[PDB]
């Protein structure tokens, strides 16, 4: 917590932001083999990670 | 037909015909308060597997 007042900048929790790095991410735009390409598919969804748990730990899926 | 010949009558189906009576048999259950109540709580849910089969049908989840 201290970080919040250590930091004037904070940035949202509770997965709001969790999507739209994987959204934007935009894997095909690395092209040059798949070295890049291939791990950032892995990233994307190590991001997810987050709302997973969350949307997991509930009712439903963590994906529904 | 001759069932619907057989009976001139017929019902909203799935948990529709399955939750309406459970909770008359529950309202008796609970009204009945004997040890026939827990039958009547034994019946109660019972109406609802379909409904779980329907849940599965739709593949989503049955609890909710």
């Amino acid at each position: 917590v201290k970080n919040a007042i250590d930091d004037g900048c904070v940035v949202p929790g509770a997965g709001a932001v969790e999507v739209a790095m994987a959204e934007a991410l935009i894997k095909h735009k690395p092209s040059v083999k798949g070295r890049a390409q291939l791990g950032v598919q892995a990233f994307a969804d190590a991001l997810l990670i987050i709302p997973k748990v969350l949307a997991q730990n509930s009712g439903f899926d963590l994906q529904e | 037909c001759r069932n619907v010949l057989l009976d001139p009558q017929l019902v909203p189906g799935g948990g529709a015909s399955e939750m309406a009576v459970a909770h008359a048999l529950t309202e008796k259950s609970k009204a009945m308060t004997g040890v026939e109540q827990w039958p009547y709580r034994a019946v109660a849910q019972a109406l609802e597997v379909i409904p779980r089969t329907l849940i599965q049908n739709c593949g989503a989840s049955t609890i909710r």
